[PDB]
């Protein structure tokens, strides 16, 4: 979720 | 132009050759067509020398090869087992 | 009877009964595990899904390639996967048609002894044989003379063979596969921010790849085209709904082929280990090979591979040369279809070892007609 | 001033000063570049590494040799590999003292030149001679007749001397070697799981060749020993500290020079190339050469490799001749041995080619010698 | 790690 997707 | 050798210790082997040239000249001096025809038998041994044992000593071996090869296709000794039983596609 | 025949790919399992002209089962290679406790006990939930199960059921799963680069690592999910392809996939009883099993070249001699132990005392199968997957792939072009550069999910390799014979001194192998360019994706993706890590993530970067990427011809121009305008990236959208954007990385995941200093490998590239094989070969028959380079196994189904190969080793070639690729469709699971070709017929009907001989010479037989 | 006497070897190069009876400076012949970026900027990091500070930073170079199966491959790498041996390995300055440059016989022509014009104009050597490496073998194993059979990393060179004289009709250059040798144990080890590809690892195995191996005086009878019990099987562990295990593969490698077979080789083996240099020889000098074989390079180290080369090359001579080995201890370095003792005599410090030599007739000094 | 001693 910091990133863009993935996390 | 002809080579003949004959080597026997316990097999036999025999080398036979020829060679046959055609030439023009012209005619100047008696020193000069004394160097030249001189300058031409030096060139065509050298050469027929040359090609007898350089281009011999490796593409004989092609040649001979050709006729037949020291190792197979394959690169390996063939396995009687395999060999027997697998009649390979065409 | 009808044998059984099975490809046993570092990344899917391609099986069937020997004549049909294509494999029946066609699943991953996966065994999985739950990563969670379960508490729905009504369910009746089971301890390891495998194949396309475990595809379903991902995001709950652990998942497992058995097979690493050609190598069995565990042996108990291997077993797994054999008995759904017998019992389920196929639907037959193994014990009662003798058993094809495809192998890769350079695997070690303890591969083939547990895959044997496990085939004639696991399954019980009646007879066996194991081949050397680049056999099957020139005999599925029809063809009896080349060079085969295979490339799958675990295994890239390159076998020459003439008249049907192969040469086994000029073999070479290049670990540098499919799932290393699954690696250097999401790598490459994590420069746009686009982080995938579990093994269930794993997958949607293998789908990315099967996808969006292609070998680029003019590796130099085109990305200095890339670098320029943005009309050589485009989007694909995750089973979580989300589009992802894939662009310089398009290109640049199978360039890794052709240079695998990419992924820190010195080894050298395909178009490099497939000229290094010719040039192991005899000097009289580099011509016949070079109109006989064909290509086998899934990673060879990138866009313009075939002219990527083609243009390369042009270079390695000498000038006056048919450099010619033979890469057709059904590259895809040519191994396989080869080797329901070659189960078909009576000559290769004298090859398969008796369970009785193995019984009664234990080992002693295979370690012989593996080479 | 002394005479410095360099080994020109395709794996190791030999150097030292004359009359010494061991080399001063002994190290692989390798350029090696990075692999990888230099980020820890204070280190003061090189362009490229060589002899053993290439071997301690093994893991993080591109191991390159420049001489390959016997000929320089990239003169700038020889240059380097020269320059390192004086400045580094030697600590002097080239332009100071006499130096001795090994050849093989039967290299082309335009190599002395090459070299000789690296020494003169790179190096400035005040006076230079260069010598076909296999006299200087026989020469520092004293005797002034016999058959040499030498063989490093990349030739096997047979010669017969005969009255202090190398006999050119009869010299067979074989192309096998220990780099060609370590190729094939790369193989047989693969064979029991354990894998080995970056240049880096190549260079571990010969760590591994220059250990296990050796030579069994009849095969199959160790063979089928090795096959019944474990008790013929030992380990060497990696930098990683594993353990290999290892058995039948130790006799295996090194029977490929008797069996060139095994590598696809067309040309002959050891015992072969040597008998089949003998008996081109003058028929009176025959029973001269059998009673005087002798063995160096550093591939002629193998245990048992005496007690085998004697049964062989027994078998091709008629018999009675009384054939015999000369292979004591120290023949690892006997060629650059000869150097020291050639470079010892007072007659041929008279006949180098001096400086003002070269630097009135250039490298046509050469001509009336290579017709 | 495939490898017994290398992967
Ligand atoms: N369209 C595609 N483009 C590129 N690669 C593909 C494509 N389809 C499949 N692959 C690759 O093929 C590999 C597996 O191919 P296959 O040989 O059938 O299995 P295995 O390699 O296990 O034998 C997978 O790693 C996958 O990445
Ligand atoms: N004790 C040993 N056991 C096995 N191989 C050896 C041994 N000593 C040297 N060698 C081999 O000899 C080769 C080089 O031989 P040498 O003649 O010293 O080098 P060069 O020919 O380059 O001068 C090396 O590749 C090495 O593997
Ligand atoms: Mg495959
Ligand atoms: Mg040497």
């Amino acid at each position: 979720p910091a990133w863009x997707a993935x996390c | 132009l002809k080579i003949q050798v004959h080597y026997y210790e316990d097999g036999n082997v025999q080398l036979v050759s020829h060679k046959d040239v055609q030439d023009s000249v012209t005619v100047s001096n008696e020193v000069q067509t004394t160097k030249e025809f001189i300058k031409i038998i030096e060139s065509a041994e050298n050469e027929y020398q040359t090609a007898i044992s350089e281009n011999y000593q490796t593409m004989s071996d092609t040649t001979f090869k050709a006729l037949r090869r020291q190792l197979p296709v394959t690169r390996t000794k063939i396995d009687w087992n395999k060999i027997l039983s697998y009649k390979i596609g065409k | 009877i009808a044998a059984l025949v099975v490809d046993n790919g570092s990344g899917m399992c391609k099986a069937g009964f020997a004549g049909d002209d294509a494999p029946r089962a066609v699943f991953p290679s996966i065994v999985g595990r739950p990563r969670h406790q379960g508490v729905m006990v009504g369910m009746g939930q089971k301890d390891s899904y495998v194949g396309d199960e475990a595809q379903s059921k991902r995001g709950i799963l652990t998942l497992k390639y058995p097979i690493e680069h050609g190598i069995v690592t565990n042996w108990d999910d291997m077993e797994k996967i054999w008995h759904h392809t017998f019992y389920n996939e196929l639907r037959v009883a193994p014990e009662e048609h003798p058993v094809l099993l495809t192998e890769a070249p350079l695997n070690p001699k303890a591969n083939r002894e547990k895959m044997t132990q496990i085939m004639f005392e696991t399954f019980n199968t009646p007879a066996m044989y194991v081949a050397i997957q680049a056999v099957l792939s020139l005999y599925a072009s029809g063809r009896t003379t080349g060079i085969v550069m295979d490339s799958g999910d675990g295994v890239t390799h390159t076998v020459p063979i003439y008249e049907g014979y192969a040469l086994p001194h000029a073999i070479l192998r290049l670990d540098l596969a499919g799932r290393d360019l699954t690696d250097y994706l999401m790598k490459i993706l994590t420069e746009r921010g686009y982080s995938f890590t579990t093994t269930a993530e794993r997958e949607i970067v293998r789908d990315i790849k099967e996808k969006l990427c292609y070998v680029a011809l003019d590796f130099e121009q085109e990305m200095a085209t890339a670098a320029s305008s943005s009309s050589l990236e485009k989007s694909y959208e995750l089973p979580d709904g989300q589009v992802i954007t894939i662009g310089n990385e398009r290109f640049r995941c199978p360039e890794a082929l052709f240079q695998p200093s990419f992924l820190g490998m010195e080894s050298c590239g395909i178009h490099e280990t497939t000229f290094n094989s010719i040039m192991k070969c005899d000097v009289d028959i580099r011509k016949d090979l070079y109109a006989n380079t064909v290509l086998s196994g899934g990673t060879t189904m990138y866009p313009g591979i075939a002219d990527r190969m083609q243009k390369e080793i042009t270079a390695l070639a000498p000038s006056t040369m048919k450099i010619k690729i033979i890469a057709p469709p059904e590259r895809k699971y040519s191994v396989w279809i080869g080797g329901s070709i070659l189960a078909s017929l009576s000559t290769f009907q004298q090859m398969w070892i008796s369970k009785q001989e193995y019984d009664e010479s234990g080992p002693s037989i295979v370690h012989r007609k593996c080479f």
